[PDB]
């Protein structure tokens, strides 16, 4: 079983969206009014689950082929990649990425979503894998769309992939989102705009990846994902 | 002073959460392996229990779309942190609320008692991930049993807590579901009887 | 029929792309290797075609709705809108507007094209408009996917719309290629870079324009053209 | 100086040209009315008259993908810009290279004489613009007629061309096309007998 | 028979004031606390009065001769003329434009008002005029004082005038306020401060404006409005 | 992105409103022509009604100075915009609370049925704009009627609030003043029973 | 986008590369072991053949002072890359144009068929790359058989090639030296018969 035998580097929360971000409009009732009780690290919060063990399928990390009901989807081909490391640049190996997105137009497959743009019968919008023994992960998908929705009277989410990291401890799961490159509709969005410093926001930001592109085929986008700083206990109990 | 790299920095899970996460949920095929809501084969070692709950918005409407994540000890108070599908016990799980009802289930044991760091024992808890809509970091809190009241009002981690009526608001009360022990945990993100959430 | 009563200003030769631009390396072979010859001019180069009697079908400038086989192209729904001017500031009024893409993957509806994305079985890929009165024009459309294509050896068009825009003479008729704001492909592409002056391709990247969005819906982009300057002839003969 | 607005710049016109403005040769559909290469309707005025031509580029192969669009005088010397398929004749036109044998052709009257602006004739021609994949901007030419010898010897227009060898390009090849009329007016982008272009 | 034939561009809500505006201390209780309900416009929304037809006084835009009492007001005359355009820069010709402002002294006309400052027996504190056919409106008045109020312990407004203009709908109706060039208190202002972002209090201050004075008789001050941009539907 | 000029920015109309827009109220003499709270004469087609209402701010006390503007339908469903004082019926009109009682009302016609823009009707509905002291930029409601409840039902702008419970907040009772038709319609800024705002 | 280390860019070998690639040719005593024209001993398995060829500049005369660099499979298509000067093969050499005649000599095996990354078979073929005074970076080709016709008609590189014409140029012929099997493959950088080089 899991033992206690790291301590992970405190989160800065005004680097994080805060909770109440009244633009983004669902926040303001999901949002604690209390503060936040801080708690020291045992146990329960520097150990979670590991993931080596799960049975990924062949085409687990493939959304061109993940959902194949006779032909390929429809949209920008890419591979989106990247490298899971810790605040100190370690790599973070056989960690669970998981992702999901909307189709080429912006539609989700889910039974909620009230857009009208069409579903792609060749188009699922999840993925999973495992990093690698150095911490690198790759999917391969279609871009996906914009897409409107009930905040303010005229308000679209930038092209984004929703991400899962599950890292090292239950203290380093992280669910954030992916954006593109030069997306004119970044600077626009109220749940982007949940973060506070710019800067944060250009984390999010994935870049275009020439270099890791298949010619004639696919092009690719580089998002790096930075996991809360692992560190040995040091001078505890005494 | 020191400045590592920055974190990356957290979003909202959103409305389609259970695309990515609860595929089933969602209204799509599943995949052979899912990482889901039973923690325990019916073998599994300790005393089974059902959890269940609903979640609650600062206007007393229920979170239809919240999804959690789980992490707690096994009955002999061991984290397993190997997840496996064929495991006896999974430390790990998730549950979404319906969206009908608005009501999570999860399947295990009662967790064994852990120690903190400074060795002194913590009451038996579930370590809960909440995740949503509107949520734009998740909100870390605990499970704990209102039949545990002892080892609860010895628990270095409720003591922290400094008004004793907010330590309330992480017992679960135990009840039955169709004639079995279980426990229910409601959550309030906000108002009147709002749910202890931790930082760490 | 047509008369001989204006002059339309002399082109910029260094402004737009130069014939031999050998990284586009089609143009090496398909560019004369002798000067232009300047000519005057008459009224074989003054007039041309006006399209206000051609009969546009209903659905001609939609191309969400004119490939109609059973449902909607997949994609991402925009307004390509704007105004065709003159180098005066005068609008262009009454004049043909057409338009050729790829689809959402970037694949075109041609028995020439070899990329392997999927054609989209409700989308054809052109349209063609007048402007209005007051030379505003506009169309429907998917946004179309970059695709790659064999020039270098990994070589990509940014997202790109064909235009051609006929004007009030042979002299003033143009094609040209719209792009999108802030496609991190435009910089890279030897197409684009035909045009040796970088001020002279931001003329032809379009901008969001969310004020012309349908929310819930579509969103837009805005893409004005400018025609060479028409005068009234002076001075002349005498 | 004044600098007015810039003109928009030019892009080649690309190899798939033909869905936006020759659709039939993409392989495709045509809607209701389409702009293409007969400009004649059988009973229109003059002397009817079939035009073909090959593109050639640098290396003597054949340019496949070629768009021309066409711009003359109708037989009285008057241009018809009143764009109609119902119309008698059409002073404007579009045609592309076919993908086989590289040709175009165009159904049409030979156009009559019009002045310049200075009120000198010009002989007899047909406004030409290429377009291309390769082609980043259009190239201008005119196509005057082999049996109009007099006229072209004095047209203000051929006479701007400094070298009278160079003149020869411009002249199209009166020839018999399955027993009709018809003039042949090859087109070399570059090289040996490269075609005047001009800019006006 | 109004007909929905257009819509009008979105409001930017981070331009406009926000409703809680804590300085501002009655914007407390005064502000929701729940997020507005975003709704498609229909024919409720993008219709409105046009008030062509209402019977307009001959001084109802002239403060200086609507409230005589026997004798002129006293106080800086001033013209306050401007253009009422919409986003896309056309004119809002026929369009409502009202107004109401203090006298010289920062004294109200207003039963509630408990300013110690007097009142003006020749001034009254109210105009209205509709915009002519090029979007044009213009009303001559005195410039207003500055008026202390129980906000903070030692607060003013501004000299300001209130302005209400109706525009083509419901949709485009706003109430604002006009600050005067140079105006030391304006960067004080809790008021003028609800609005965070200072460009957009910009476009509240008027501009002196001396090619529109009579000289010898009054200054001027010009004042522009931009209502939201009206565009036709397409692809509805 | 394109960005158009800037739209002037609003402020509140502060308690002395009542100068320029309800002279009676402000304690002033009136003009010959006023825009008040009688969209009907006695003789307009329709159900004639008298509505009336309090406002109320987060600590649960009158806002005695707020004003009002009103926009609605004729009986027909017809939005009336040629304002004039001679017509039967105006489809505009202003009120605002009195001093003491804090009370508005309004003397009107119940509205008829709209369509949205999708051609789906609206339940019978008044759009009102709520001006005040501390009211920085206005807000937007609609008051419906509690005698329509199959419309209310199936309004498509009803149905865009999400909460049951919210939607009931822009209901107004039905009653009877003085043996004549009326509605109360409270309107409740902020906190318990908040009523739903709009943008648009 | 992603960036990133640049490549180190080249330069041109100059007119005395031979100083360090090619000892005897620049009048040197040569060291124990050299890298140079013989990739097949005589008991190599596989077609023994001579390779040789003449270099031309754009203006038709001898590039005297080439370098060339060659890299191929063995008789059984499989490339051998651990070089070894005991190896009875090596898929790779080295050859330079002699300063008087201009000819360059190969010694080596004719090559077997290997697959492209597709798996379709790509017609026998050795890899060249052409270094020399006056080529800024080294141009890239391939050296087919014309004794393979069919294989060099189904070939997916050679079909890339747009111009058949084109594809003529990477054509050895077949020939005797000598008694023996020779094949002459000449390269004209540049104008009329210009060899096909590639990128990759
Ligand atoms: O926890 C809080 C955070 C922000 C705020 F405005 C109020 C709170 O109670
Ligand atoms: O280390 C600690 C951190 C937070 C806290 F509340 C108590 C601790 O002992
Ligand atoms: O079972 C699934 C598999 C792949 C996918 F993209 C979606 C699914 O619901
Ligand atoms: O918080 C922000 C983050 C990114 C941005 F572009 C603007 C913001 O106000
Ligand atoms: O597994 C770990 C344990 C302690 C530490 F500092 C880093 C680790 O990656
Ligand atoms: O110490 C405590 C622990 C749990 C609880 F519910 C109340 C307490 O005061
Ligand atoms: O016309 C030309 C243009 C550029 C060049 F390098 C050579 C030419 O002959
Ligand atoms: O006006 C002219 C322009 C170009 C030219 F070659 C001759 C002309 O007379
Ligand atoms: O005939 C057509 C109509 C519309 C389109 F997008 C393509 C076609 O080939
Ligand atoms: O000619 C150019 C045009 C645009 C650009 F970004 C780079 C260039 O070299
Ligand atoms: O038709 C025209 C004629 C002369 C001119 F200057 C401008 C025009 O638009
Ligand atoms: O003046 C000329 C006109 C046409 C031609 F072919 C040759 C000439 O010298
Ligand atoms: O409920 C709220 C709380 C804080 C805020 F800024 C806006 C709200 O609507
Ligand atoms: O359908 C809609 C729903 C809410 C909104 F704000 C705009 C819409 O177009
Ligand atoms: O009736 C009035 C007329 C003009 C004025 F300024 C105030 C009034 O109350
Ligand atoms: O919000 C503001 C507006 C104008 C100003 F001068 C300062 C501010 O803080
Ligand atoms: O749909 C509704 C409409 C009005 C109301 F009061 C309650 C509802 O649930
Ligand atoms: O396909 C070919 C291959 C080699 C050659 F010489 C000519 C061809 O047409
Ligand atoms: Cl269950
Ligand atoms: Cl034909
Ligand atoms: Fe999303
Ligand atoms: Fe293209
Ligand atoms: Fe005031
Ligand atoms: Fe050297
Ligand atoms: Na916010
Ligand atoms: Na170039």
């Amino acid at each position: 079983p899991a033992q206690d035998n790291s301590r992970f580097v405190i989160r800065d929360r005004n680097w994080h969206p805060k909770a109440l971000t009244p633009d983004y409009k669902t926040s303001i009732a999901r949002s604690p009014r209390q503060a936040l009780v801080s708690i020291p690290q045992s146990i329960s919060e520097t150990t979670g689950p590991n993931f080596s063990h799960l049975g990924f399928g062949a085409h687990d990390h493939d959304l061109l082929l993940n959902f194949n009901n006779g032909g390929l989807p429809i949209g920008e081909r890419i591979i989106v990649a990247g490298r899971v490391v810790d605040q100190y640049g370690k790599p973070v190996p056989n960690t669970l990425v998981e992702m999901w997105q909307a189709n080429a137009g912006g539609r989700y497959r889910h039974k909620n979503d009230r857009y009208l743009a069409p579903l792609d019968p060749n188009f699922g919008g999840v993925g999973r894998c495992l990093t690698d023994s150095d911490g690198y992960y790759s999917f391969r998908t279609i871009k996906p769309g914009p897409y409107p929705w009930r905040n303010g009277p005229n308000d679209w989410r930038p092209a984004h992939i929703h991400f899962g990291i599950s890292g090292p401890s239950i203290a380093t799961k992280l669910i954030t989102q992916l954006y593109f490159e030069g997306d004119p509709l970044i600077p626009m969005c109220p749940i982007v705009k949940s973060i506070a410093n710019p800067e944060a926001v250009q984390q999010l930001i994935a870049k275009l990846d020439m270099n890791n592109a298949n010619p004639m085929d696919c092009l690719a986008y580089r998002f790096d994902i930075v996991l809360r700083g692992q560190r040995k206990t040091h001078f505890e109990n005494c | 002073p020191i400045e590592l790299l920055p974190e990356t920095p957290s979003q909202t899970a959103g409305p389609y959460v259970h695309i990515g996460l609860a595929l089933e949920a969602a209204g799509n095929p599943t995949r052979d392996q899912e990482i889901w809501n039973r923690l325990a084969k019916p073998d599994a070692p300790g005393e089974h229990i059902l959890l269940l709950g609903q979640v609650y918005d600062g206007n007393g409407h229920l979170v239809r779309d919240s999804f959690l994540e789980v992490w707690q000890a096994d009955a002999n108070g061991e984290y397993q942190d190997a997840y496996n599908l064929e495991n006896a016990f999974n430390s790990f799980g998730r549950t979404a609320t319906t969206f009908d009802a608005g009501e999570w289930t999860l399947h295990t044991v009662k967790p064994g008692v852990v120690n903190n760091a400074a060795g002194v024992p913590m009451a038996p808890h579930i370590n809960i991930s909440l995740f949503a809509r509107g949520i734009n970091i998740h909100l870390h809190t605990r499970l704990y049993f209102d039949d545990e009241a002892q080892a609860n009002a010895k628990c270095p981690v409720l003591n922290l807590i400094e008004q004793p009526q907010r330590r309330e608001t992480l017992i679960a009360k135990r009840c039955e579901v169709d004639g079995k022990t279980a426990y229910r945990f409601d959550i309030r993100i906000q108002g009147e009887g709002e749910t202890v959430f931790f930082d760490f």
